[PDB]
């Protein structure tokens, strides 16, 4: 019997700072035990300072990104070139995903950008459209490896102030773009070590008020 | 929901400094029966694109007709049909990719793996893959079926990343492709000795080679092999 | 597999391709499917590689022990031991074996043993997946009391066609000639047989 | 009805400078229902420490079985079993039940008393030895532990620093797994002293 | 796994990668797939990891007892016969796929065994998930009358093909050279082309970060 | 999930946990499971995240359209019935929802309606919904009286979620409290179970099963 | 079968076990005692598959009684629980396993301490202050987490137990026809007749 | 849902319907009224699949109320029952059928007679002196066969009904949390509050 | 079925056995599997009797309507209409059809259409269950530009072998000769072909 779904592997990661946000993803694309491409980007600039990635089944991922990019285009036509806010983009994506509730897009979607107060924003979706704004989210094959590390290093979970008898928590603070990229690079190199579907290359899209910048880093190719 | 009947095996391809090479054998398998031997699985579109197709042959022939019809439709009310408004490889691919994904979404797929090789109008090499699931990807080397498992490893030794493309000549690239075709004949049970090869160069254009054969094969060492272990005779 | 054994004037010749498959992948392209169970009793193996191998080894053991006590066994005796294993373990075996041997009294003999474990003595036998494509050809072309050169051509042309149509068959054509003179191994490469 | 994830639990082991650490959570549940918050998964036979995750009845059974075997070993050999030898004993015993296995994920940890070398090892349910310089992970949050250990770990950590690394590896891995947590225990093991610490963690 | 075996002038060489997997997770990044049956008979194993180790040890044990009994150096065909009869008896349920090689008084030998108990003979062989990547290289570059140094190069190249192109294979290349008249040389980690890059950050925690409820000295003595 | 809401002398308490799960993977610890439909209307979420999230915010759009058309805030009964009639149209298609529509109006007073994806719609004083509902019921029932103070009722709702958060593996994260009065709903904060458990243990002397 | 509870307090172990025996759409009996005295200071309640339960309980009872006669000595609750666990741990890999869950309440006369052990059909043993098998735990555990204190009296334990039964009678789907309550302490085993 | 009973006596129809709403291992509600007034002298109780029951009951209610307003006239119980049966008879061959069983108790004002109709989800209608749906019938029918007389009063009918509820409470596996009883007679529909 | 169509010097000849089976029972031993879709365009039918029949009738209708408007259709056109039906309804059809026709410009032409609905133009084609047994024979014996008598012998000998080995084939050998001269029907009975 024909199976309409497949698993193209890879993993993605979104972190939000005070005045910026990053959306990272490895460039490896796979089926079963074969590598299809060592450089196939799945993190995209969608306009209006919104970066997006839909990781899982690449055919569904590309279809969704394509539809959202188109959604942004028509939002401009219909509402006098108004900038689509990240919260509005998030809600719009929920409707795109839920539109196929009974034949889902097999993808974990993450978008990043800046909210209307200029502060960093990351939104994450399940395959059928449930969404939630967060400081931190890993998605895809190696999400289970990376996410607990992010809880510990971004949100300082399980970390207490030394000498306070485990009574005072380590205080939350925004990380610099330099510190965030360090965590992203370490997250992906660690994921590459222990997950077979993750590797080849890492592409990070950084979003500030000035626009969207890119950074690329080599990953292990085994 | 389908099952493929008459099938075509590996399509292999790679980029080199000035263009792209693509190849596929001339066999139409009917399960284990090697039924048809005159099957052309590389289909040129204009003088700048070749579409290589594996999988179901009835669906391949349908895709042939679509591409043929696409050329006709593009020529309508188009004075620049043989110039600026000619069909690009990227246009041909996106059209097929759209069709493939729409068909999978209707649970009635075209049971194929497709590689669109060509050269764009600005001289850029185009090489992209699409299959029955609508899954698309691009790489310096692309291959379908057994080619993905056996050809890609060999072709990646020549062009392992982007920077290796300018350093690869058409002589070196074709040699690797022809070698890969031999390896597939040794090891793929649904491959044939006869194959076609196409080169799309940004300078010399489209060169379509038919009725090629796998040659310089190593079989002599077989005479020394006896039994499966202890047998001495 | 495509395998066959053919009796002729001076004795019998066994023939086989050299392809072993795991799905559509060729695990071994230079396989030796013609195996010695006794000096001048050989067999062609089709079906499960592991099953036919385990059987042939047990038979070789049985015939070696037979020889130690009662001297050279007949080809019929060898076929009977094959049958006994294949029949009694029919539920756990996928083995299609052709048994061929040379006596001085009985000359060349061929016994085929299909899946069920039945025994059939024939002038010539064909077996394996690729045999289906040459029933027509072999029936039309086989003659009794052929010469060595004619029988070699008959097997070569037959397996050439079997190989051409069957995807599960290919590589080299191995042959084993069983006569009073002794045992002769023959090999034929693609470049020769493909263009017949 | 997947034996290895009915009760839940995790074990992690690490090496440091002239020391080893082995840690486990305390949960024992029946699928969603948490039943016990006192179920320790780390045992020891002399100076060799064994942590076992998986089906809790087998955890208990194997502990009792290895206590049995190491006691007879000591009586006949007139010495304590070493980690390398015990690792082989575990492997043999698990493979003996090849086609009816104990649904467990054991982890050996200890320091060889003769050479002084820190030693850790992991196994699958069927006996395959997984030896490591750095760390071994096991349990329902093994993916999480792999991700934590692979990033947090560095070689030649002092006992006091190693404690912090392994504890943070376990805690943050446990909090991303529904079937792990409900308390934790860490064993710091030096050549001739062993410290056992209970960690404060979230109880959900 | 990816494992290969290559015959040469005066002996035989086998090689293997060093990745062990559990689904998509890399369990062991440097496991030993090359197994000693006897001093000059070695085995490369793919498939179920415990099965390859257990079956190689059992036959290795019985080979040693046999060698002592007969006052002779063991032969590769004896190991081959004992392995295949054991594997056949278990009808494939012991998932051991082995490349058996070695030198003995008869000469140098190279065989492969499948889980169901079938054996092959060859000058070059490859087994495991990356066997197609390896065999592609072997078919391209193998020739009759290889030297020792050529065979090691060909073997390790075939393993590398698996390491890079197969997701079930990775990390390092182990080699074992068995030459006639000489001791077999086991080359553990012959190549190490997958060294982890320096991490961006040290995650050494300030002492006291972890909250503690209880402390106690454990008694290991009698 | 564990969600509850109960009626009492001083109005309605609504309490929920904040955990999301995908099998045994803890997907989130900070999820909002209460949706503020309007200043006098709340909706709780249990079951499939999106099914609840999508259709309850849609419910809010339908309630807004009612008060535009009718120049009057929608009744809790009518609001719950829009949602129940909607999911009934999808009955069998595989929607997964366990919701509670809580609110105050003049004609009804404080009202709670249980609505689930197989079409059940029930008015009632006390409901607990979710995988940890039984754990919440245990504490809630055994301590519930109609005459509870606003202070005590808030605590009981908080304590009942904590009870479930502790025992149920698929419940946890933090507690979100709400109090609904004649004047509308009032938010009573997010309470992390990480700190709340130990604070409750110490002060209350409960949770003796746990190693202190 | 269905509902079996257990509460260990300061000086005793209290076991409550439902009285209903249901088979199909009929409650065949409403006065069933789902317990066996293993020794003078050890009581075992049980629940699970029909037939298996009593067969297993009585088999254990016979073995412990055999031990008592042979050694003229009472096994400790810990020793009895370990014996029982091993029997279930054997059973689970048998041709047909005992599908029986048990609670073992005992008073250790050497330690002067009450002890409660919860053992499921897999042979999963845990010592607990309070225990339950089946769906009962899904209500009682959270309730006991709240109200239980380690220094309670037997009377306080019974009131705590009444609170559990009331909650079960309110929220459980099936009518389990009340419970038989038994107390295990320094003076042995006795039954509360009015519950 | 689960237990719905009906008894037609000399001058009235008495409907008893269980109060419990269970879902999983929790009794969500113990005061549920599983009935709708279709017209002043016609009452319909219902039991079956969750959601379907109330949706169907209210849909029928709306239609009968629509008829009443249009004609300024009350349909006879027989006419209402035939309408209901046809709706279920349509339903059973739909894409998704209503899985609802109903009892229709009514007082025909033209005949001055009480009438009780039992209709299952297939659309199988029967007029009866006493009726039940689900497992309830397996106890009550044999009991009513014995104790029922056609000339009984409403008070005698209620005592007869108490006997049925007592038997169900004794032998039924599930706790159905008692019943709401309603009487249909010449003066319309009224509820008995103390049962 | 065993069916085949063979091009030759003067045109093309179609050939078929006459056996129709429902399991191992022969429902019709004198079947006519060679069917007219146009004056000089015929087809051999294999697979489901009902499917191939319904298709051939629709094609005959299409070509009759084609002729009314645009004159005589090409053999390629006829094959295209067959393909269109077989391809678009591949999920609901079990039809293996060989299309053969004679033009004056294009002479003899043969198109085979397997299960998938693909089209393959060949010098000669074989199909049906019994074709498997004669791939070897037909490949070795076929020559281009044969005479009428040679082509008749080629088909007769081929189908004779197909019939001999395939249980699903038998009865008489029907043939239809398509040339400029016209249309000739041939029949050959068991007593002749069996002893070839
Ligand atoms: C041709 C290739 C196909 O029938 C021959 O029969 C050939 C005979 C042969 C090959 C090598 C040595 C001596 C004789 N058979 C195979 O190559 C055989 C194909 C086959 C496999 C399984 C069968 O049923 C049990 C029947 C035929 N190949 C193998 O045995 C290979 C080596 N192993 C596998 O394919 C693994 N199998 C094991 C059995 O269970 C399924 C997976
Ligand atoms: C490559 C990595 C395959 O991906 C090799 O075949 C490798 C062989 C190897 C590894 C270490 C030492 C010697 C040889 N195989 C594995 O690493 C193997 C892959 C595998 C997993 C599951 C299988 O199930 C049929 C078969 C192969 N991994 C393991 O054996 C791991 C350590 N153990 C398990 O996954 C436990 N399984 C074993 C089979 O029984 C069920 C539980
Ligand atoms: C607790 C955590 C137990 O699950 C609650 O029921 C919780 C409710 C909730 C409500 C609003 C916001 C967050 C959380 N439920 C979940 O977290 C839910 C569990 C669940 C999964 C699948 C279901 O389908 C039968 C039903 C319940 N988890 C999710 O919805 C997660 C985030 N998403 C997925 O698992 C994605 N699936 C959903 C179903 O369709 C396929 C994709
Ligand atoms: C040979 C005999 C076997 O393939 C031919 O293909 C022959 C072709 C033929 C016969 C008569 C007229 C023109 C052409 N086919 C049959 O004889 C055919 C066998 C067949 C049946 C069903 C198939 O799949 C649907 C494929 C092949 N016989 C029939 O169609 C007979 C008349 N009917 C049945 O067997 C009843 N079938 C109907 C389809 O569903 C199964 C039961
Ligand atoms: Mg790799
Ligand atoms: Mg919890
Ligand atoms: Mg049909
Ligand atoms: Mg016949």
């Amino acid at each position: 019997q024909f199976n309409p779904y497949g698993d193209n592997g890879g993993t993605i990661l979104g972190i939000a700072g005070e005045d910026f946000a990053v959306l990272a993803g490895d460039t490896r694309n796979i089926t079963d035990y074969s590598i299809n491409s060592r450089y196939e980007p799945k993190v995209f600039d969608c306009g209006d300072n919104i970066v997006m990635s839909a990781n899982g089944f690449a055919a569904d991922g590309d279809a969704l990104v394509k539809r959202f990019k188109n959604s942004v285009k028509w939002y401009h036509f219909d509402h006098n070139d108004k900038k689509l806010s990240i919260n509005s983009a998030a809600r719009n994506i929920q409707h795109l995903l839920y539109g196929k509730r009974f034949f889902p897009y097999y993808v974990h979607t993450i978008i990043a950008g800046l909210d209307e107060d200029g502060k960093g924003a990351v939104y994450s979706f399940d395959p059928v459209g449930s969404y939630e704004r967060e400081q931190c989210r890993a998605g895809g094959a190696a999400a289970s490896l990376i996410m607990p590390f992010l809880d510990n290093q971004v949100n300082f979970k399980n970390q207490y102030e030394p000498g306070t008898n485990g009574k005072v928590k380590k205080p939350l603070k925004y990380l610099s773009v330099e510190e965030v990229i360090k965590l992203v690079r370490d997250s992906f190199t660690s994921a590459t070590e222990r997950h077979i579907q993750v590797g080849d290359g890492l592409e990070i899209l950084i979003v500030t008020k000035d626009g969207v910048r890119k950074e690329f880093y080599e990953l292990k190719r085994d | 929901t389908q099952q493929p009947i008459v099938t075509g095996t590996s399509v292999i391809s790679m980029k080199y400094d000035n263009g792209v090479i693509i190849a596929a054998d001339n066999l139409g398998s009917y399960g284990s029966l090697l039924r048809f031997n005159g099957v052309e699985r590389l289909i040129p579109v204009g003088d700048n694109t070749v579409v290589g197709i594996s999988g179901d042959i009835s669906d391949m022939q349908h895709i042939e007709r679509l591409l043929k019809d696409l050329v006709t439709e593009n020529a309508y009310d188009n004075p620049l049909a043989d110039a600026e408004e000619a069909l690009e490889p990227s246009y041909i691919f996106e059209y097929l990719a759209t069709v493939m994904y729409q068909r999978r979404s209707k649970m009635n797929p075209l049971w194929n793996a497709i590689i669109v090789a060509g050269v764009q109008s600005n001289g850029d090499q185009f090489l992209r893959y699409v299959n029955l699931l609508g899954v698309t990807y691009s790489s310096p080397t692309l291959a379908t079926g057994f080619g993905a498992h056996m050809a890609n490893p060999l072709l990646r030794k020549v062009v392992d990343r982007e920077s290796d493309i300018p350093k690869t000549t058409v002589q070196v690239a074709e040699e690797a492709i022809v070698n890969a075709m031999r390896v597939l004949y040794y090891r793929d049970a649904r491959s044939s000795r006869n194959f076609s090869l196409a080169i799309i160069d940004k300078n010399t254009g489209l060169t379509f080679k038919k009725n090629l054969q796998v040659e310089n094969m190593k079989w002599d060492f077989a005479k020394d092999i006896k039994g499966y272990g202890t047998q001495k005779i | 597999t495509s395998i066959m054994a053919v009796t002729f004037k001076d004795g019998v010749i066994l023939g086989a391709d050299s392809r072993t498959t795991t799905g559509a992948y060729i695990a071994n392209r230079v396989t030796d499917k013609l195996t010695r169970v006794h000096d001048k009793i050989w067999c062609c193996r089709s079906g499960s590689a592991a099953d036919t191998q385990a059987i042939a080894d047990i038979v070789q053991y049985h015939l070696e022990l037979y020889t130690s006590q009662y001297g050279t066994p007949s080809t019929e005796t060898a076929a009977s031991v094959f049958k006994e294993l294949c029949y009694e373990n029919k539920d756990n075996l996928t083995a299609g074996i052709i048994v061929a041997g040379y006596d001085d009294k009985n000359k060349g003999e061929v016994y085929t043993i299909p899946l069920g474990g039945s025994v059939h003595k024939l002038p010539y036998a064909i077996a394996g997946s690729g045999s289906t494509f040459i029933y027509g050809y072999c029936d039309k072309n086989f003659r009794e009391n052929m010469s060595k050169e004619e029988t070699v051509d008959f097997i070569k042309h037959s397996l050439s066609q079997a190989i051409k149509w069957d995807g599960s068959s290919g590589g080299v054509i191995r042959m084993v000639v069983l006569t009073a003179a002794g045992v002769e191994r023959l090999i034929f490469y693609p470049d020769e047989y493909e263009q017949l | 009805s997947d034996p290895s994830s009915i009760n839940g639990g995790i074990v992690v082991a690490m090496t440091g400078k002239d020391c080893v650490a082995i840690a486990c959570d305390l949960r024992l549940g029946s699928q969603s229902l948490g039943v016990s918050n006192k179920f320790e998964k780390i045992f020891h036979y002399g100076h060799v420490f064994l942590g076992i995750t998986g089906l809790a009845t087998d955890v208990t059974t194997l502990n009792e079985m290895f206590r049995y075997k190491t006691n007879l070993y000591k009586l006949k050999e007139e010495r304590a079993i070493e980690p390398e030898t015990f690792t082989q004993l575990v492997s043999s015993s698990l493979y003996e039940r090849r086609f009816g296995p104990y649904f467990v994920g054991p982890v050996v940890a200890g320091i060889n008393s003769k050479s002084g070398k820190p030693f850790i090892a992991g196994f699958d349910l069927i006996g395959c030895i997984d030896e490591a310089k750095d760390f071994i992970v096991s349990g329902t949050a093994s993916d999480q532990l792999f991700g934590m250990c692979e990033s947090l770990y560095e070689p030649n950590l002092e006992p006091e620093d190693l404690f912090e690394t392994i504890s943070q590896a376990l805690l943050n891995a446990a909090d991303r797994d529904a079937l792990s947590g409900w308390g934790a225990v860490v064993y710091i093991i030096k050549k001739d002293e062993v410290v056992k610490r209970y960690l404060k963690m979230r109880q959900d | 796994t990816t494992i290969v075996g290559v015959k040469f002038n005066n002996g035989v060489v086998i090689a293997a990668d060093t990745r062990s997997t559990q689904g998509p997770i890399v369990a062991d990044k440097n496991c030993a797939k090359l197994h000693r049956i006897s001093p000059k008979i070695w085995c490369a194993g793919a498939g179920t990891a415990a099965d390859t180790e257990a079956v190689t040890q059992l036959i290795g044990s019985n080979i040693e007892l046999h060698s002592l009994y007969t006052s002779r150096e063991p032969r590769v065909v004896s190991a081959l016969q004992m392995l295949k009869q054991h594997l056949f008896k278990y009808q494939g349920h012991i998932g051991a796929y082995l490349i058996v090689a070695g030198v003995d008084p008869t000469g140098s030998h190279l065989f492969s065994i499948h889980a169901h108990g079938s054996t092959d003979v060859g000058y070059y062989l490859s087994l495991g998930s990356g066997s197609l990547a390896a065999m592609a290289v072997l078919e391209s570059h193998w020739k009759q009358d290889l030297t020792k140094e050529e065979a090691i190069k060909l073997a390790s190249d075939a393993i590398q093909a698996g390491i890079w192109n197969d997701l079930g294979s990775g990390s390092n290349v182990d080699v074992c050279v068995m030459e006639i008249g000489k001791d077999a040389e086991y080359l553990r980690n012959y190549l190490t082309p997958n060294v982890r890059e320096e991490k961006q950050k040290s995650y050494k925690f300030p002492r006291g970060t972890t909250a503690v409820l209880k402390e106690s000295i454990v008694n290991i003595c009698d | 999930t564990t969600t509850l809401a109960f009626r009492f002398q001083g109005g309605i308490i609504v309490a929920v946990d904040s955990r999301a799960t995908a099998g045994n993977w803890v997907a989130s610890q900070t999820v909002k499971k209460v949706i503020e439909i309007n200043p006098f209307l709340l909706g709780t979420m249990a079951g499939g995240t999106v099914d609840c999230q999508f259709w309850e915010t849609w419910l809010g759009s339908q309630c807004r359209l009612h008060e535009l058309r009718e120049k009057e805030r929608i009744s809790v009964a009518a609001a719950s019935k829009i949602l129940s009639n909607l999911v009934y149209q999808y009955k069998g298609a595989g929607l997964s929802m366990g919701t509670m529509i809580c609110g105050y109006t003049r004609k009804e007073g404080p009202t709670i309606y249980y609505v689930d994806s197989d079409g059940t719609r029930l008015k009632g004083d006390i409901f607990c919904v979710g995988s940890g509902q039984t754990f919440a019921y245990g504490v809630l029932d055994s301590n519930y009286k109609w005459d509870l103070s606003v202070e005590d009722a808030l605590y009981l709702g908080k304590r009942s979620i904590l009870a479930a958060a502790h025992r149920d593996a698929y419940s946890g994260g933090s507690v979100n409290l709400y109090h609904v009065t004649e004047d509308g709903w009032i938010y009573h904060g997010n309470h992390d179970v990480g700190e709340l458990f130990w604070k409750v243990k110490e002060e209350e002397g409960s949770f003796n099963n746990v190693i202190g | 079968m269905d509902i079996i509870l257990g509460i260990r307090v300061q000086d005793s172990v209290i076991l409550a076990s439902s009285k209903a025996v249901t088979r199909g759409i009929s409650v065949l009996k409403d006065s069933d005692d789902k317990t066996r005295q293993l020794s003078p200071h050890t009581l075992m309640s049980f629940a699970g598959e029909a037939g298996d339960t009593v067969q297993f309980a009585e088999y254990i009872q016979a073995n412990i009684q055999l031990y008592s006669i042979r050694e003229d000595y009472e096994l400790s609750p810990q020793a009895v629980s370990s014996f029982v666990r091993q029997e279930l741990a054997k059973s689970i890999r048998s041709r047909r396993p005992y599908q029986v869950n048990v609670l073992i309440g005992g008073y250790d006369k050497k330690k002067n301490k009450p002890e409660l052990y919860q053992i499921d059909y897999l042979g999963t043993k845990v010592e607990l202050p309070y225990g339950a098998h089946g769906y009962s735990g899904f209500y009682t555990f959270s309730l006991l987490d709240h109200h239980y204190r380690p220094d309670m009296t037997t009377e306080e334990g019974l009131d705590l137990l009444k609170l559990c039964v009331q909650e079960l009678e309110k929220r459980m789907p099936m009518d389990f026809k009340g419970v038989i309550v038994k107390i295990v302490d320094k003076d042995g085993i006795r039954q509360v007749d009015d519950f």
